[PDB]
DNA sequence: TTTTTTTCAGACACCACTGC
RNA sequence: AGUGGUGUCUG
């Protein structure tokens, strides 16, 4: 019903929590995006941060009984609840009403949410290259560029950096108004 | 350097480019459609890459001297623009703005924003150096007597037709405020796209904007105009203006027209404006002032005057823009009641 | 009107088609003839009076500017994208309250949405109302984003005090000024809202209300929907009135007139209605010598009425023509010298009470 | 330069010692309070014992330890500007610290230099009146094991007033916390005790500062009534106590 | 005597429903018929002078809102709910003591929490009280927020001086002034309180304590509460009288006379029996001048003499009768100009003794032989 | 040609740079 | 969060 069912322990929840909080915690543009999207699906949770600008995305198996229910409760307290609850403590947060009860053993939380039918969600789009790479591929490619980036130029385009394919190879360009950095593999 | 009014500055533009570019004067309006243009004409020349700096003690005047000396990977041409700040070159900024004028070269196009110079305080230095090849454009606000001029020219540039009524409403509605009045034009020219603009017209789609400073209030009480110095003194109150420069202001004109009429017994009054060290423009409206029902205001009103000014600097309500409305009246031939002068 | 009547009359009725707006005729016009012409400046800045329109306005051109079937002067009626504006949110439509986010942290988020590509309209619309609260260093950040915006960003500033703006945003801003509302465009508009709402109203009311929201049509539907509760209802000239004189605290003004006229049992009456409401003493002496030193500088000049006193004006200009300054002279050294020794009194009510009858006494 | 030639009081304290003594009492002084007697730390010296004591009017907390000389009884107040920097330069503690305390000036030799600071003129208040007299009951628990769940209570509290709803039940402890959102927080804890049924009302912060100064495993507190005051302290020890007055609300 | 029933009146007697409230009708009614009509706009603010029920209106409404029945302007004192908003600690009616939440920082912090959902209740009912306190940023912080804030957020304000808020909060928030309250509203309280309390009442003494409260109920209790210690719990005429610090307006009005009917031994007599009765005599000559400003008064309208000084209504006519307007206006300038000098005077006794000789001497139907 | 302002006390508001 | 500066507005 409306308890989103769900239970998994601290030690596949604190990472992806970790991941997700990304830019969230300061003051946000709307009063939403400060919280935590949580969702379930087909026995995964998926946790969400957005920014209106950047989308990040967890997916945490559930290998306990689970009701398909999602609601966005602030990031920071439940980040600091999760990590504040003792190592092994099997998390079982549900819903009622417009509050979530959050529990382990002989401990009760509850926490204030919002509908996730507010939540902002990036609009699904068409895309043009998939493309599948290794880890210290990008890495390389990152770091042999970043440092040539503008720094809060009035320029916009001079700002960020370029992906380039081309044949069989991909290119990092970055560019300041007077420093180039090309990376090609 | 060569010093030009913003009329023919294309025609300067067009014969050639120099290494930097003063725009100077107390008109945003003028400062900006200069800037504008010298920005243009440089962009046809292909200076491509701009660049915006704001004169402050906080400033980074190295990232000025690097971009400056260095060259950009792409549109090497480049031209750069300070705005200089509201007291002008501070004694803290001579020795760096000389550094920037030995930090110069033909391929870089210096563009200098800012108040009016005081030349008679700043010169040499910085300035004849820049003077060697420069151009110094001065942008000033047309005052009452020059402003309708300036807006049949402005309107005749726009494609309007604007009578003498139309032009006397906006150059009353929009005094020191060139950059509104000419967004008027604009405005009315978006309203209408006939371009002949009449009474009604103008006179619907206006605002009492103005801007005043408190020497046009005493030159209109100078003048005697009751209707032109009370308008000054309600847009100084909406303005915000602190009254006690007002005071200040009023004041100084106010003796030396006491004086004056004191001494006049005796001497000429032009020998009287040539002790004083008074301009010539001044002396025809002093001259004016002084024979207009002096020996009864100039003792009443600086009784008023200085009942206004204890007031003012006793208390912390302030309240003095009705006494100063009664200065106002005082001083531009019509008598008051000894009740509110005495109090 | 609504499913139960909680929804306020100022909120629901909010314009949404540039028609709807009452008469603001001067800006309305320009930005249809700049719209449907494809004169776009960068900036739009808007201004005026509170509860004139400036955000309504503000409103209607972003509608106008992202409305799917182009950059028209007139939004349509269902466009999913112009109807996100009124109901839900749009997405490239970016509304601050730069009251709320004056800080150049909060706007330096946004100035940093401005190069991001618009999801679904053509144009990232930004609508910063009270415009005049961002900081100096907020200020420089929009200027700086003011001096090249690209092509698909535009600027919707709102504001009551346009002078705390800094000169180099008002150069780049095509300000548009919104006039005070006239008492005839107010009670029309409040007639046709309550016409609207199937409210009953007698028509003095209407007029006393728009006679009493000082230009500003918000104050006008705030007074309306409070004089629906003072009733059942229904909008009645005397409780309307009534609420009126509840409110009404125009004293100052009115002991001049009725103390000028030698009406005694008028200005015990306005006493009583000052003590009631609690109002200082001295501030009344104060207000009635500002009101008669007012008077005589009209009589000597008309010039000497500013506007700053737009509601009062007919008013005063009956008292400057029908009374003689010997008169106004008298009242004026009267209260003054009551205000003088106003402290050593019974009380002040007591001592504001005697200076009136003193004047009233004079009968000159 | 130094004029004091006479002293009230002489020290020659190891520097672990007073770390431990001024660490333990630090947190309950105020700060820039009205009552100027209590903008600093009591140093009281009876027997072959010294006691910090520093209060704010809503906790206390005294910290006693032996020295081995026998000192005269005596009290003095340091501020707080001048018994931080001195907590500040208080490293090292191999070198011993020397302390010399007269009626207007301290000082402390520390290692080898010297530091001095004024006193507060008033008289310090008497702690043994804030220190509850019939403690009827008496609770274990664990140091970190209590500590940790009032830190979950605490993130779910008012954060204007940090404060929780301490009940004690037979063998059970319970701590509640809520904020202006109702969002509520409810940590059930296992203790070893014997009494009645008792809930008091007391700030978050105060408690976990004395929870964190008891660097123990074995923590008792002292409880009277539900108006009056707890004195908390650890169980392999009486040489520090901690008095937290509850809320009223 | 009594137990400790340290609850003082002013508190223990704050209204709790909207038929304990002394008569705030422009108030109470539209507040009635707006939330029987449902029309609960989202932001209003009360302002009055001091005492008068802003605060306790404002509470009386967010009883009536969040009752645990349908919405209703008769709140209930079963319920759950209105039992926790009289007892305090609401979890939704957010008391928000503007003078403690000026800074625009306190604003922001309380503007990001709108859009959370009430707990408990149906409202979470926010209730900004001495608003005037926010700076000029907190007002424009509040300005968004109060043109259409949540379905379920109603802003309750309460100011003393409504001039000092910005005019565009003015407009976004309805206006409800509280006037004071009439002396008989505030005797017939006094009475309803002593009848409650089982404390004896003198009548005199409740006029005379509804007289000095000064059109604030507030007021009235705190001297209410200050006569019951003045007496050993009991409001008589003298425990009150002597708590004023006023005079019996016989005594006064006999002074009075005897400056008027030129009886200056009659004058001298009084002045000593005044000095025995240990009454400061700058409140003599306060007495004074506040009767000759009622002769005054009759002398415009009949109607001037209010009720609670009728014991003295007919000498008070037959003395504005005798005595045309410029004589009165001639003492009652004679007493002013003698209470303005009375600091400096060498002794208050014999300043005031001077003051009345003064006002004997230039008497013109009768002076002082020469 | 320029020519333009008193004051003591207090309350906010924003923005470094530090310091964790 | 501590410290220091700018600046604006209230009596
Ligand atoms: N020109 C107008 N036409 C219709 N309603 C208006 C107009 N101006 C103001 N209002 C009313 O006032 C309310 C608030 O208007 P708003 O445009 O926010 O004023 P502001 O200029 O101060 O931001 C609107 O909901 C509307 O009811
Ligand atoms: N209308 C009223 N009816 C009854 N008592 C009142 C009224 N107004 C004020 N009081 C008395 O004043 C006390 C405090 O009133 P309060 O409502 O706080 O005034 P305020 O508007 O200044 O906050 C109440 O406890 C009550 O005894
Ligand atoms: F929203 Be407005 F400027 F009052
Ligand atoms: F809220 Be009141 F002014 F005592
Ligand atoms: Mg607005
Ligand atoms: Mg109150
Ligand atoms: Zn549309
Ligand atoms: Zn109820």
């Amino acid at each position: 019903g409306p308890h989103m069912k769900f239970t998994v322990e601290r030690e596949h929840l604190l990472k992806p929590l970790q991941q997700v909080s990304g830019p969230l915690g300061g003051r946000p543009t709307l009063p939403i995006l400060g919280n935590l999207l949580l969702q379930v699906a087909d026995g995964t949770l998926s946790l969400t941060g957005t920014d209106l600008e950047m989308e990040m995305v967890a997916r945490v198996a559930l290998v306990q009984p689970h009701e398909p229910g999602a609601t966005t409760v602030p990031a920071r307290k439940f980040f600091d609840i999760c990590r504040g609850l003792p190592e092994g403590a099997e998390i079982a947060v549900q819903l009622e009403g417009e509050r979530m009860l959050v529990r382990s053993g002989r401990s009760r939380f509850s926490l204030s949410t919002l509908p996730a039918a507010d939540f902002p969600n990036l609009d699904d789009w068409q895309s043009e290259v998939e493309f599948t790479l290794p880890q210290a591929t990008m890495k390389r490619l990152i770091e042999a560029t970043q440092f040539s980036m503008a720094h809060q130029d009035v320029r916009y385009y001079l700002n960020g950096m370029l992906f380039e394919t081309e044949g069989e190879e991909l290119r990092t360009v970055a560019t300041d108004g007077h420093r180039l950095a090309v990376c090609s593999m | 350097m060569i010093r030009l009014y913003p009329e023919q500055l294309r025609a300067q533009l067009n014969e050639g480019l120099r290494a930097a570019y003063l725009l100077l004067g107390n008109d945003p309006l003028l400062l900006q459609e200069s800037q504008d243009a010298v920005r243009q004409v440089a962009a046809a020349q292909g200076f491509e890459e701009h660049h915006t700096f704001s004169i402050d003690p906080n400033t980074d005047w190295n990232a000025i001297f690097s971009l400056c000396q260095a060259m950009s990977l792409f549109a090497s041409r480049q031209t750069l623009l300070l705005l200089l700040p509201e007291n002008g070159p501070n004694a803290a900024i001579n020795e760096q703005l000389l550094t920037l004028t030995g930090l110069l070269h033909d391929d870089l196009l210096l563009i200098v924003r800012g108040n009016k110079l005081s030349k008679a305080q700043e010169n040499a230095a910085w300035f004849t150096a820049l003077a060697n090849r420069s151009v110094q454009v001065t942008c000033q606000t047309p005052e009452q007597a020059q402003l309708p001029r300036w807006v049949a020219a402005r309107a005749k540039q726009l494609n309007l037709e604007l009578d003498d009524a139309a032009n006397q409403v906006l150059c009353y509605c929009y005094e020191g405020n060139l950059l509104a009045l000419a967004q008027a034009l604009e405005r009315l020219s978006l309203l209408w796209p006939d371009g002949k603009l009449t009474l009604p017209r103008v006179e619907q789609a206006v605002n009492d904007a103005a801007h005043f400073t408190p020497f046009h209030w005493v030159d209109a009480l100078l003048m005697g105009k009751s209707k032109r110095a009370l308008h000054i003194l309600q847009q100084l109150r909406l303005e915000g203006s602190e009254p006690v420069i007002l005071l200040r202001t009023l004041q100084r004109e106010l003796l030396l027209l006491v004086n004056l009429k004191r001494q006049s017994a005796h001497t000429p009054l032009r020998a009287l404006f040539d002790k004083h060290r008074v301009w010539q423009n001044r002396r025809g409206m002093m001259g004016e002032a002084l024979n207009r029902l002096s020996q009864t205001q100039l003792r009443q009103a600086v009784q008023l005057l200085t009942r206004t000014e204890l007031t003012l600097k006793q208390d912390y309500g302030q309240s003095v823009w009705a006494e100063l409305e009664g200065l106002s009246l005082l001083l531009c031939h019509k008598p008051l009641a000894d009740v509110f002068i005495d109090g | 009107g609504p499913h139960m009547s909680y929804q306020v009359l100022a909120r629901k009725w909010r314009p949404q088609t540039f028609a709807d707006v009452v008469g603001q005729e001067h800006v309305l016009t320009a930005l249809a003839n700049g719209l449907s012409l494809g004169r776009i400046h960068h900036a739009y800045l808007f201004s005026g009076t509170r509860g004139v329109g400036k955000t309504s306005i503000a409103r209607l051109l972003a509608k106008g500017l992202n409305c799917e079937t182009g950059i028209t002067a007139t939004p349509c009626g269902v466009c999913d994208n112009c109807r996100e504006i009124e109901q839900g949110r749009f997405v490239d439509l970016i509304e601050i309250d730069a009251a709320s986010r004056t800080k150049v942290e909060d706007t330096r988020d946004l100035l940093d949405n401005v190069q991001y590509a618009p999801a679904r309209g053509r144009f990232k619309v930004y609508l910063i109302d009270e415009v005049h609260m961002l900081s100096r260093h907020s200020f420089n950040a929009l200027l700086k984003t003011l001096e090249e915006p690209p092509e698909h960003v535009k600027f919707l500033l709102a504001t009551t005090d346009p002078q705390k703006l800094p000169v180099t945003i008002l150069s780049r801003c095509l300000q548009f000024h919104l006039k005070a509302l006239d008492v005839e465009q107010i009670r029309h508009q409040l007639e046709h809202i309550l016409n609207e709402e199937h409210i009953a109203h007698e028509p003095r009311a209407l007029q006393l209300l728009a006679r009493a929201a000082e230009g500003s049509l918000r104050d006008a539907l705030s007074l309306t929907d409070q004089a629906i509760a003072s009733g059942d209802g229904q909008v009645s000239t005397q409780a309307v009135s009534a609420m009126l004189g509840t409110l009404d605290d125009d004293q100052a003004l009115s002991l001049v007139e009725a103390m000028v006229e030698a009406n005694g049992e008028r200005v015990m009456a306005l006493i009583n209605e000052a003590a009631a409401r609690g109002i200082e003493w001295e501030a009344l002496l104060v207000e009635m010598l500002g009101l008669l030193h007012r008077i005589a500088m009209v009589q000597l000049s008309p010039a000497a009425l500013g506007n700053d006193m737009a509601a009062i004006e007919l008013r005063m200009r009956e008292l400057a023509r029908t009374i003689p300054p010997t008169d106004i002279q008298l009242y004026y050294q009267t209260l003054l010298i009551g205000r003088k020794e106003l402290p050593y009194a019974p009380d002040r009510r007591m001592g504001v009470e005697m200076t009136l009858l003193r004047a009233l006494a004079f009968h000159p | 330069n130094l004029d004091d030639w006479q002293s009230e009081v002489e020290f020659t304290l190891p520097q672990a010692t007073m770390k431990r003594l001024i660490e333990a009492t630090q947190f309950s002084m105020a700060h820039q309070d009205v009552r100027y007697y209590l903008n600093g730390m009591l140093f009281e010296t009876e027997g072959e014992e010294l006691r910090t004591v520093a209060t704010d009017g809503h906790r206390l907390a005294v910290c006693s330890m032996p020295i081995g000389q026998s000192l005269p009884s005596h009290s003095v107040i340091v501020p707080r500007k001048g018994v931080i920097e001195l907590m500040r330069m208080l490293d090292g503690g191999d070198n011993p610290l020397r302390v010399q305390i007269g009626s207007n000036n301290i000082r402390a030799h520390v290692g080898d230099f010297i530091f001095t600071s004024k006193l507060v003129d008033g008289r310090f208040p008497d702690y043994r009146r804030v220190l509850p007299k019939n403690p009827d009951k008496h609770l274990e628990a664990g140091c970190d094991l209590l500590k940790q769940a009032f830190a979950r209570a605490a993130i779910l509290s008012n954060e204007k007033f940090r404060g929780v709803r301490l009940y004690v039940s037979e063998n059970q402890l319970k701590i509640t916390a809520n904020n202006p959102e109702q969002e509520e927080a409810e940590e059930i804890l296992d203790v070893t005790y014997s009494g009645a049924e008792m809930e008091i009302g007391f700030n978050v912060s105060y408690v976990l500062d004395v929870l964190n100064a008891l660097k123990c495993e074995n923590v008792r507190m002292m409880l009277t009534d539900s108006v009056s005051s707890v004195q908390i302290e650890d169980a392999a020890s009486q040489s520090a106590a901690y008095v937290v007055m509850p809320m009223r609300l």
